[PDB]
């Protein structure tokens, strides 16, 4: 199947550009309640 | 087998009814289905007519008014 192989070689694209649309994100701040020193809330 | 089969179905049954325009539809797209397909190997013959082997690569570039063409079809 010589016309096979031939066919592969037509089929490889360039390689694919890739563009990102939003940043990369690993850390989100989140709302925590805070406690002074004796205990209670602030 | 069994493509024989729906052709042969739906051509007993029309060529009863219609006599006139029934040989002409079937047989239409084929003169435009006959652009569609790649080439990976094929025959050539050269000017003094004999025959040589050929395997050159040829995209089928068809507009969108084919694909238009072909659905009136």
């Amino acid at each position: 199947p010589k016309e096979s192989i031939l066919k592969k070689l037509e089929d490889i694209k360039p390689e694919q550009v890739k563009k990102q649309t939003k940043l990369f994100r690993i850390f989100e701040p989140r709302q925590l309640p805070v406690y002074r020193a004796n205990g209670e809330k602030e | 087998s069994h493509e024989d089969y729906l052709i042969a179905r739906e051509l007993i049954v029309l060529s009863y009814s219609n006599r006139s325009t029934l040989a002409k539809l079937v047989s239409s797209p084929m003169s435009i289905l006959v652009a569609l397909v790649d080439i990976n190997g094929t025959f050539i013959t050269n000017e003094e007519l004999e025959l040589e082997f050929s395997n050159k690569y040829v995209r089928a570039i068809v507009p969108d008014q084919t694909f238009d063409e072909l659905k009136q079809m």
